[PDB]
RNA sequence: GCCUGGUGUCUUGGGU
DNA sequence: GGATTACACCCAAGACACCAGGCACGAGA
DNA sequence: TCTCGTGCCTGGTGTCTTTAATCC
């Protein structure tokens, strides 16, 4: 249970849009802004 | 064609979970439960609509 | 009174002494809005002070609670929170006063109210458009699907008016593809589609000849009878009630191993309640559900036989507007359960000390007060921790740029379909909008055609009890459902009251 | 200066103008790279040279 | 009003994909039309 | 000898069960109530024991002979995850589940509470009963400068200066020992009693600043 | 709640004052003590809550050496040790104290 | 006696 | 039976963690 | 003067069950 949780945190640190499992959440309730989400979409590093 | 399916049911005898395999032969309307652990076997009739939960239910009533 | 009592139990062996702890909620009382300073002093709050000092114009709510203590060897006015008051309503301190004294309270006589004040900011509730409950709608399905026609209904109770469940009846089989063209249904909390005949048998009506007598009321219609042919044969081997009910229970999302002796008794709940709960939920009334089920299948086949067009989803008679009243009740319902569980979780610790709890220490008014304030201030319709998936934009800051804009803003309606989904059907001005929503007033841009505005003479139904209507229908000749036979009644008219088939009358013209 | 304005300057063939807009007139930055491994891992003390 | 508001985004997407497909195509000094890989798209621009 | 009490194949099985975090003690309690209430009836709860280890968050362990008894113990318990998540423990793993597990005068500890939270302190002595320890601490004082404290609005650390106290605001008790504002300072250090549970004795990492000072 | 240092049982502290320890009070006499005595023989600090339902057939109970005691809540680890004067008095009674603090 | 930092993430309403 | 796609720019107003445990201070006996 | 209760601040840690079309 503890090793899988280290795998989990390292995964959602890089990509928090993994299909088929719940997103990592901030205490405010909104999803964590992972590095992958920083680069994609209209406002990310590349298009924005 | 026969269907060989693994299930997450607990064997009623050896109590090992996730070790019951269901073989449903619809051509002859014969369903077969098998235990991958203690090796027991149970046969029951199946229709066309049946699923591993249908014969596993019949196995619970066949014991009690 | 939706969940009127809380109940605990312990089988005292520590001389067994069952000690049920029970708490009953009684009458509600309301007080006029009051400002309580940090001092402790109180006074009547009027809106002008509330705007200036960024306060919330709200009324304290008190609830009678009653304790009782069963013991077998074998309170008063507790404060539950503050509810924001709509200005100029019957519970606002401005409703009286009279024109002379309005000027002294710095209130303008042209201000017609209809809005709330939350942290000094004026918030108006936007009417939410939804589909009607308890009505059957038939739609056609796209080509790459084995289904061609679907009947759908969302069932919702009359009391409260709240959603319960949703149910579908799908007709499989494409055009010359799909072989046996049978019909299966979808039931709440069951993982797989179940053929129609099986659920008919599972309700207590088992021989074929009675089943077809409940659906088709025209023995000559061989086209319709030919389409029900494969449904009989695919559910022939299920020849009695018991094996039918068990076939259901073996799919209904439960645990593995509840045996036939009980797996029936679990499925009987999924049939008695959750399946069509708007008709009835008391026992021994399964004749109404069986008759209604036959009506659905009849309507399904009329569309598949091209004798009736599919329903028009935009027909305004199939639509409802949720205004301030219904919207608050749904939110208050969610929050009152949250307050309830916090009381229940608190009793299990405070009774292990065996100390009489002072009640006022077991009601945290922050649950309702912060809940209502947060949702009205942000528009997020739900619990704060679940801000996504909840609907946004229900509350908006009241536009005060000009007088005309205030009138329009208080009469606005919203359809919550999205910006995802192009096409045109919810955006078009449909013919049935005539005289009910404005044909001209609509925003430019992304909301165009989805946000609408009530015509000048429109009104919204407040709601009325259906019970006096039933009494009037039976007094003037309506005959019960147990007396009805398609061979004898091959011509009479069916009567619906809020979507439940309640009777039949042979001479509708006088009625 | 969005994506569509970028395309217009390409069509004009004004390559020099486009470079300046997106660098000198904005967020131009100087970095040091290693000629061997190509990474920006250089530690550069400019007063000690 | 609905059509103008809807179909403006349809054609806006069309223009974006067209530009990215074609942005690197340049006339070179030998008259050929080539992309950034030096693939020949036309041996002579516009055939004239 | 403890070695004669090791488990064997004849002993009951032990299953672990996942429960809501922080609710492990509650579940153990609830299981005991159910067991005791059903003793001697026709349907006894056929578990022998249940327990929860702090080091093992979110788990309860239950001792029985049949898996069905585990399901019986947890039935209706609102703190237990409904998924059929119990797991079997091996006999060779049993005793480690029940392993029960410092502080010496003259050694260093780190304080866990109060204005001295995070500060390094020497253990001077412990109470006869064995609960609180007298600590030698670099004080964080103001000499009553703004009188008419928290860890976020405290003072810098500096040895007590009795002449500064004499000048500005004090009881002499012995050679180099003063009581100042009802605390004791000996040769510049505060000597103050702390609960042993209020100090950290393990894995202390001296800081740069502490290496400079001590 | 406190835990008896001798037997490990977990009870509300006042119980140790009212009734003594149900396992130990024949030798510990906490029922007839003052609070200082109760607090020297029972600890507010303990870890590893154990429901023992069947002392005499539980392996868990045998390992924790509570197999001869009464069904109840016990602690795997009890912090503190019995005062040397009480240990000496117990030994006069033929009772051997095996500390439960680890 | 030169240097000189004031937020973000959303949502909603608008303009062409 | 799965995601990815869904014009551009701009303006402005309107908002923000919860629960439990421990320690300290004040009041009452 | 001592003990108990209440309030405030700081630190640590989640969970009752409840929009639509395309290709690859
Ligand atoms: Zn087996
Ligand atoms: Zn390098
Ligand atoms: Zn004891």
């Amino acid at each position: 249970e503890v090793e899988q949780l280290l795998q989990f945190h390292v995964a959602t640190y890089m990509d928090n849009d993994i299909a088929g499992q719940p997103q990592a959440l901030q205490k405010s309730g909104r999803p964590v802004k992972a590095i992958r989400a920083r680069l994609k979409g209209k406002e990310g590093r590349l298009r924005g | 064609i026969k269907q060989k399916l693994e299930t997450q049911f607990t064997c009623l005898f050896c109590n090992h979970d996730n070790s019951v395999v269901c073989t449903l032969d619809k051509k002859n309307s014969i369903g077969l439960l098998e235990c991958k652990k203690c090796n027991l076997s149970f046969q029951a009739p199946i229709n066309s609509l049946s699923q591993p939960i249908d014969i596993y239910s019949d196995w619970i009533d066949a014991c009690e | 009174w939706e969940e009127p009592r809380l109940i605990l139990d312990q089988p005292a062996q520590h001389d067994n002494i069952n000690k049920r702890y029970e708490i009953r909620f009684g009458k509600i009382y309301l007080s006029r809005p009051t400002m309580t300073e940090a001092d402790g002093t109180t006074h009547a709050m009027f809106p002008q002070e509330a705007r200036l000092r960024n306060l919330t114009y709200s009324s304290p709510v008190y609830l009678d609670m009653e304790k009782s203590m069963f013991t077998s060897i074998d309170g008063n006015k507790v404060h539950i929170g503050k509810v924001p008051i709509m200005l100029r309503s019957k519970f606002c301190s401005l409703r009286t006063l009279d024109e002379v004294d309005l000027y002294k309270m710095k209130e303008c006589p042209y201000d017609m109210g209809g809005y709330f004040v939350i942290n000094g900011s004026e918030k108006v509730l936007i009417a939410q458009e939804r589909s009607a409950a308890n009505i059957v709608q038939v739609f056609k399905k796209a080509a790459p699907s084995p289904i061609s026609h679907v009947a759908e209904i969302r069932s919702a109770l009359e009391k409260g008016s709240r959603l319960i469940s949703t149910m579908q009846i799908k007709l499989y089989g494409r055009e010359d593809k799909g072989t046996g063209r049978t019909i299966k249904a979808t039931l709440p909390y069951v993982k797989q589609d179940i053929p129609i005949v099986i659920v008919f048998r599972a309700l207590g009506v088992v021989p074929d000849g009675e089943i077809l007598q409940h659906i088709c009321y025209d023995e000559n219609d061989w086209q319709m009878l030919e389409m029900l042919k494969p449904c009989i044969e695919e559910g022939f081997v299920i020849q009695d009630k018991e094996v039918a009910l068990d076939f259901i229970g073996r799919r209904g999302s439960a645990a593995l191993g509840i045996r036939r002796e009980k797996r029936i008794q679990y499925a009987k709940d999924i049939l008695q309640k959750e399946l069509l709960p708007h008709i009835t939920q008391e026992e021994g009334f399964e004749t109404r559900k069986t008759f209604f089920l036959g009506y659905m299948v009849n309507r399904l086949l009329l569309c598949a036989l091209e004798r009736k067009d599919q329903d028009d989803r935009d027909h305004f008679g199939k639509k409802r507007l949720d205004l301030a009243g219904p919207l608050l009740a749904n939110l208050f319902r969610i929050l009152f359960r949250k307050l309830t569980r916090e009381i229940y979780r608190y009793m299990q610790r405070c009774i292990e000390t065996d100390r009489d709890f002072n009640l006022n220490l077991a009601v945290k008014s922050t649950t309702i007060t912060s809940g209502l304030k947060y949702s009205l201030a942000t528009g997020n319709w739900g619990e704060q921790k679940k801000a996504m998936s909840s609907r946004a934009g229900v509350s908006q800051v009241l536009n005060r740029y000009t007088y005309s804009s205030t009138l329009s803003h208080l009469r606005r309606t919203n359809t919550p379909i999205g910006r995802d989904g192009k096409l045109a059907k919810p955006r078009q001005l449909h013919n049935t909008h005539w005289g009910l929503v404005c044909p001209a007033e609509t925003p430019e841009g992304q909301a165009c055609g989805l946000v609408k505005n009530l015509s000048l003479l429109s009104g919204i139904s407040i709601g009325s009890p259906s019970e006096p209507i039933i009494n009037f229908l039976e007094e003037w000749g309506m005959e019960p459902l147990e007396d009805y036979d398609p061979a004898q009644h091959t011509k009479s008219t069916r009567i619906f009251v809020n979507g439940v088939w309640t009777g039949i009358h042979r001479d509708p013209s006088m009625l | 200066f969005g994506e569509m304005e970028r395309d217009c300057m390409i069509a004009h063939g004004a390559a020099g103008f486009l470079k300046e807009r997106l660098m000198e007139a904005s967020d131009a930055f100087r970095v040091h790279v290693c000629g061997i491994c190509g990474l920006m891992s250089v530690i550069a003390n400019l007063k000690k040279n | 009003l609905i059509d103008t508001a809807v179909k403006t985004a349809e054609t806006g997407y069309i223009q974006r994909r067209l530009v990215k497909a074609l942005e690197d195509i340049m006339v070179h000094y030998d008259g050929t039309t080539r992309n950034s890989l030096g693939d020949i798209i036309q041996f002579l621009y516009g055939e004239d | 000898p403890q070695r004669l009490l090791i488990p064997t194949v004849d002993d009951p099985g032990i299953w672990g069960v996942k429960v809501r975090l922080g609710k492990e003690k509650d579940v153990v309690r609830q299981i005991l109530k159910k067991k005791l209430a059903r003793e001697g009836t026709k349907n006894p709860l056929e578990i022998y024991s249940a327990f929860q280890r702090d080091s093992f968050k979110g788990h309860v362990y239950i001792e029985a002979r049949k898996a069905e008894a585990i399901n019986d113990a947890l039935k209706g318990n609102v703190n237990v995850f409904s998924n059929n998540s119990k797991f079997l423990v091996g006999i060779v793993e049993y005793k480690d589940l029940l392993r029960p597990v410092k502080l010496t005068r003259g050694s260093y500890v780190r304080v866990k509470n109060g204005k001295f939270k995070g500060d390094l302190a020497q253990v001077d002595e412990v109470l006869e009963n064995g609960l609180e320890a007298r600590l030698k601490l670099v004080p964080r004082l103001d000499y009553g400068k703004d009188l008419s404290y928290t860890s976020k609005f405290r003072p810098a650390q500096r040895l007590f200066s009795e002449a500064e106290a004499r000048v500005h605001e004090i009881r002499r008790d012995r050679d180099g020992f003063v009581t100042y504002g009802g605390e004791e300072y000996y040769e510049g250090f505060l000597y103050k009693t702390f609960r042993l549970q209020n100090l950290i004795v393990n894995s202390i990492n001296p800081t740069l600043n502490e290496l400079s000072l001590f | 709640e406190r835990a008896c240092m001798l037997c490990g049982i977990v009870l509300p502290g006042r119980v140790f004052m009212q009734n003594g320890c149900p396992n130990c009070d024949s030798v510990l006499n906490l029922r007839d003590s003052d609070q200082a005595t109760v607090n020297e023989c029972t600890s507010s600090s303990f870890e590893g809550l154990v429901a023992v339902g069947d002392n005499e057939h539980s392996w868990v109970a045998k390992w924790l050496r509570v197999d001869r005691f009464q069904p109840g809540l016990y602690a795997v680890r009890v912090d503190g040790r019995l005062p040397s004067d009480i240990v000496a008095a117990l030994e006069q009674y033929g009772v051997y104290y095996r500390p439960r603090d680890g």
